[PDB]
RNA sequence: AUGAUCAGAUACCGUCGUAGUCUUAACCAUAAACUAUGCCGACUAGGGAUCGGGUGGUGUUUUUUUAAUGACCCACUCGGCACCUUACGAGAAAUCAAAGUCUUUGGGUUCUGGGGGGAGUAUGGUCGCAAGGCUGAAACUUAAAGGAAUUGACGGAAGGG
């Protein structure tokens, strides 16, 4: 059956699968861990 | 080693496919017939030529050799095939069955001389 | 790749096979694994059998044999020219020679 | 001049044969170029990519091209060849022998209303050749083909105004991906729809009304 | 396939499998169209005249032509005792 | 439909019963045969013999309906076929291929042994599967002697036979050729039978 | 086979399937009345019996039960009901 | 274990479709089934069908033309307003002229141009074409 | 601990040999724990073997020559461990009767992955007498790492000429 739950009342399944699968990604990971405001030397301006 | 090669053995088969009634199983006749017939540029591949053909006459004598096809020849072939056998083997004269064979044939709806005997395993 | 459907051993239904000696180099092999052969010989080998049969006390003897199976693993099986490397196509040939 | 061996050959030179539907109809196999240019003298080539191939020797590699040609006439008919060959000239020459050789026809329809000539395809259709997948959908009036610009270029020669396009897989690998897109076109006239269900006399071939044209 | 007034347009209908309804395709290269004669009266068979069956390239590779054939043949009444229906 | 004449004579039945042609394959069956009738206790099974002759007066039909009947091709690498077929290619158009089909006859037509047949006639499929091959690349209907266990893929018409026996398979052929003569009005007595032997259709030793 | 009728199986065909996969399924087992050495006293007993069923009259034991079906004592005499 | 009868149906119509066969044994028929199959029918995609009666639950031998491409079942039974509708025939419709979507809305089971003439929508059951 | 080999050899080889190997009562909780294929359900090709049960066959054989039995044979069926052939189909291919019924994409459900390293590392929990187990990053770094096949070259691999 795919993998996936496919219910007609499985969206919480289905949004906190999503959520913690998105955390696999590299953008996303960054920008919400802030990683630009923490550990860049530019804290995440362009110019310096 | 005396093994010819194709040139030797690819045209001289071609050249029995067109030329079988003239030429024989005498090598001197066949590298005279030839030698018009033909354009070879040196003798010794002449000689070599009307030598294998000679050769592969004599293996025409006894069956068919493989690799000729002239129309010719499998219709003589064709023409001695009957041997007019005495009596067809098929027919007695003076059948047999199983009982499996025996209800078929009266599915069929016919009636035909038959002899019943069991087959058994 | 996956070389062998079979795995090089023949295993479907135990998860465990308990294993046996190498009679050459004594390393553990699954008994499925193995390479089998039944050396049946008889002890006389077939050159001294004329010394020994008119040095007999008895007539019309039986001339004993000797069985044994050898278990071998696939490195000195290999090496013993037991067994050896086919194509690939002829791998799956099952039958004994 | 030609002087054909094939007899359906010896019908398309003799006249008997008009028309390349015929041979789409009955299935007829052509296996002579000059069939098909003699049937559809108004096709016009384009060769796609000329890429080496490479195979290792002793000493250094032996290299040999491949070019990929797509034939057609701009209503319905399209030829996809690729050929490998020692010079880039006689591998452009065989593939245009072979995308003539391999021309199939083209099922165009409407997007919706029927109102003038079929613009579109008729349905959606898919082809796979490799990993690449190509789906077609049909577009419509002035949205024009909508794909990337070799399956463009070989929905310009079938003859299709406008179609959306999808793909998957490695695209990049342009062989497959013509071959795929050369399938997914293909099975237009492979779908059954409404409009052909209904049934046919089922016509005699021309290989038996002119069965005495042939050699013997 | 046809436009808004007439104007029968989708050149090439094309041909559809006797046993499976299936259009044959233009290189079905498997695909044949069996042509048996038809006989009056007197034992002959007619030059031209005949009943036609064609057979997709599907139904050849899987080996069921042969059955298909002999099911076509006997509702046509060109056999009579060969296909059966309860199998 | 058939004007009843082409009903299976008992004079037919004879031929067919004497040749053992009823007696079909071991208990191994392509389940694609709906033609066996019953089984012997032996393992054997029986062919119902009504059958083959109906599928026979069929692939006469067919073979008849071909305008040029030098488009006709008769197939066995058989040596029980051989001389079957190169009769059936002597008192019919139909040209033979006896022995060694080469491939590419169908295809590649550059060949020198280039056929484009209009029908093929093969004697056992099983052997004779370079033919049925190649004839399905060029859109050309098949006719097969089949027994009860060969491979009837890409066969269109198949006639049930003891294709093991040396009179079974001369005698199809007989029948065959007898009855596409008998349509063509070659041989004008329906009812009568050929002066041709059926014994001439077979294989000799040497 | 590409057309065949399912709705009218043959006798046959249906003989050799499993008594659930038939078109509609049914029992293969069935009743017998067996009749025991002396007194009459027919009694009725299923095929494949599961108990050693015994007549009322006397302890005559009619059958004893096996795997499959129910062996029947030698003198008996049945008949399937 | 069986939770889709009507699925089980179509991908059995579906399987003996590609096949070629002309019937297919249906187990166990309920009256979903015999609801889309009388939709199937009335457009001519399937032909006759028959309603064995077993005391279970039913078989059900349907015959088949050679007219169907792909029958399916749309699983979970989404909730369908009628903007939806023209969103799920775009989506899995071949072309905009033939196939149709089946849904059960409460006049009924039909297809989806009878729920527009109806002006009625529902829940998604399949689609055929 | 020793005796050889070796440039070196506290490695491969040889002789001994502690812990261990065995068992009882407690812990540990990992393996290439593998079929590297989650479980339940339906459908789609043939075939021959075998294991367990059942049915049928006036079938062979044993025993009270006749009987059940038991063991075999033939046919069928249910459930299993597998195997052979096709390729309907699938796939990147090797290959696969499931790894099919998947752009014509929805039978139910659980778990895991998102370029290679850093790294199964730090850190914090939590279990454990310990050894460790389970959860588990980032900074930074890099344009490939990888899979299956092909043609060469080589092999202290096997054959042939
Ligand atoms: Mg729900
Ligand atoms: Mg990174
Ligand atoms: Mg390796
Ligand atoms: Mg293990
Ligand atoms: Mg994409
Ligand atoms: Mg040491
Ligand atoms: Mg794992
Ligand atoms: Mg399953
Ligand atoms: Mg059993
Ligand atoms: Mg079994
Ligand atoms: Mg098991
Ligand atoms: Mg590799």
């Amino acid at each position: 059956g795919k993998g996936k739950p496919r219910g007609l009342n499985s969206a919480r399944k289905l949004r906190v699968h999503r959520r913690n699968n998105r955390w696999a990604e590299n953008n996303y990971k960054k920008r919400l861990l802030g990683t630009a405001f923490k550990s860049s030397p530019f804290g995440g301006s362009s110019h310096a | 080693g005396r093994v010819r090669t194709k040139t030797v053995k690819r045209a001289s088969k071609a050249l029995i496919e067109r030329y079988y009634p003239k030429l024989t199983l005498d090598f001197q006749t066949n590298k005279r017939l030839c030698d018009e017939i033909a354009t070879i540029q040196s003798k010794r591949l002449r000689n070599k030529i009307a030598g294998y053909t000679t050769h592969l006459m004599k293996r025409i004598q006894k069956g068919p050799v493989r690799g000729i096809s002239f129309k010719l020849q499998e219709e003589e072939r064709e023409r001695k095939d009957q041997y007019v056998p005495e009596v067809s083997a098929l027919d007695l004269s003076r059948l047999n069955v199983d009982n499996q064979t025996s209800d078929l044939v009266k599915s069929l709806g016919l009636k035909l001389p038959l002899s019943v005997i069991n087959v058994s395993a | 790749p996956k070389k062998r459907a079979s795995n090089g051993r023949n295993k479907k239904g135990r998860g465990h096979v308990k294993p046996v000696r190498c009679v050459n180099c004594s390393k553990s092999i699954p008994k499925d694994k193995a390479i089998k052969r039944m050396a049946i010989r008889n002890i006389v080998e077939a050159a001294a059998v004329r010394d020994l049969s008119e040095a007999s006390v008895y007539p019309e003897y039986a001339l004993p044999k000797t069985y044994n199976k050898l278990h071998y693993c696939v490195s000195c099986a290999i090496h013993a020219r037991i067994v050896r490397v086919r194509s690939r196509e002829d791998r799956k040939n099952r039958a004994p020679p | 001049g030609w002087v054909p061996v094939t007899k359906l050959g010896r019908l398309v030179k003799a006249g008997k044969i008009t028309t390349i539907e015929e041979i789409f109809l009955h299935s007829l196999p052509v296996k002579e170029f000059q069939i098909i240019d003699t049937l559809l003298p108004g096709l016009q080539d384009e060769v796609m990519n000329i890429k080496p191939v490479q195979k290792q020797t002793r000493a250094g590699q032996r290299t040999r091209f491949k070019a990929v040609v797509v034939v057609g006439d701009s209503n319905g008919h399209v030829g996809l060849g690729i050929k490998t060959a020692k010079e880039v000239a006689g591998a452009i020459r065989a593939g245009i022998i072979i995308a003539k050789l391999s021309v199939i026809p083209i099922r165009r329809g409407y997007w919706g209303t029927n109102l003038g000539q079929p613009h579109s395809l008729a349905t959606k259709t898919t082809g796979k050749c490799g990993s690449v997948t190509v789906r077609l959908i049909p577009a419509p009036r002035g949205s024009g083909i909508v794909a990337s610009p070799a399956v463009k270029k070989l929905l310009q020669l079938a003859g299709v105004e406008d179609v959306y396009t999808q793909s998957n897989g490695k695209t990049r690998t342009l062989e497959n991906t013509l071959k795929a897109a050369f399938v997914a076109i293909g099975n237009t006239y492979g779908f059954l729809t409404p409009n052909l269900w209904a049934e046919q006399p089922l016509p005699v071939s021309p290989l038996d009304i002119y069965s005495d044209e042939a050699s013997a | 396939m046809e436009n808004d007034k007439g104007q029968l347009v989708e050149l090439y209908v094309p041909r559809k499998c006797s046993a499976t309804n299936r259009i044959i395709k233009a290189d079905d290269h498997a695909s044949v169209q069996i042509n048996v004669a038809k006989v009056d009266e007197e034992g002959r068979a007619i030059p031209g005249e005949y009943v036609t069956y064609a057979l997709s390239g599907y139904v050849r590779s899987r080996g069921e032509s042969d059955d298909s054939l002999n099911r076509l043949a006997q509702n046509d009444g060109l056999l009579k005792n060969v296909w059966s229906y309860s199998r | 439909s058939l004007p009843a004449t082409f009903d299976l004579t008992p004079e037919d039945a004879q031929l067919l019963l004497a040749a053992n042609t009823h007696l079909g394959a071991r208990n191994v069956q392509v389940h694609q045969e709906p033609y066996v009738f019953n089984a012997r206790p032996d393992g054997v099974h029986v062919i119902n013999v009504g059958k083959t002759w109906e599928k026979l007066v069929l692939a006469a039909r067919i073979i008849a309906a071909i305008p040029n009947p030098e488009d006709v091709v008769a197939i066995s690498s058989r040596t029980f076929g051989q001389r079957a077929v190169l009769k059936f290619a002597a008192h019919t158009g139909a040209t033979p291929i006896a022995g060694r089909f080469t491939p590419g006859s169908f295809t590649n037509y550059i060949t020198r042994s280039f056929k484009e047949p209009r029908l093929v006639i093969v004697t056992d499929p099983r052997s004779d599967a370079q033919a049925i091959k190649e004839a399905s690349y060029v859109n050309i209907p098949v006719i097969a002697l089949t027994d009860l266990d060969s491979p009837s893929e890409f066969v269109d018409v198949a006639i049930p036979c003891n294709n093991r026996g040396k009179h079974s398979i001369g005698l199809i052929w007989y029948l065959l050729a007898r009855e596409v003569l008998r349509l063509r009005g070659a041989l004008v007595d329906r009812t009568q039978p050929w002066s041709i032997m059926p014994d001439l259709y077979f294989y000799r030793d040497p | 086979v590409l057309v065949q009728d399912l709705l009218h199986p043959t006798a046959a065909s249906e003989a050799r399937k499993h008594k659930l996969k038939t078109l509609v399924q049914g029992p293969r087992s069935y009743f017998l009345d067996v009749k025991c050495p002396g007194c009459l006293n027919i009694t009725t007993v299923f095929s494949h019996a599961q108990t050693a069923v015994t007549c009322e009259s006397c302890s005559t034991i009619l059958c004893t039960p096996t795997g499959g079906k129910a062996k029947l004592s030698e003198g008996t005499s049945f008949r399937r009901k | 274990t069986r939770s889709s009868v009507l699925a089980d149906a179509l991908n059995a119509i579906n399987n003996a479709e590609k096949t070629g066969k002309r019937q297919v044994l249906i187990r166990p028929s309920s009256k979903v089934i015999i609801k889309f199959l009388q939709v199937m029918q009335k457009h001519g995609y399937i032909g006759e069908f028959e309603y064995i009666d077993d005391h279970r639950s039913g078989k059900i031998v349907v015959q088949l033309n050679g007219r169907l491409n792909k029958c399916g079942v749309i699983s979970p039974r989404f909730n369908v307003k009628i903007g939806d509708i023209e969103k799920w025939t775009a989506n899995l419709l071949p072309a905009r002229q033939f196939g149709y979507v089946i849904l059960t809305t409460s006049a009924g089971i039909m297809d989806h141009e009878e729920a527009r003439r109806k002006h009625v929508s529902g829940k998604i059951l399949g689609f055929v074409y």
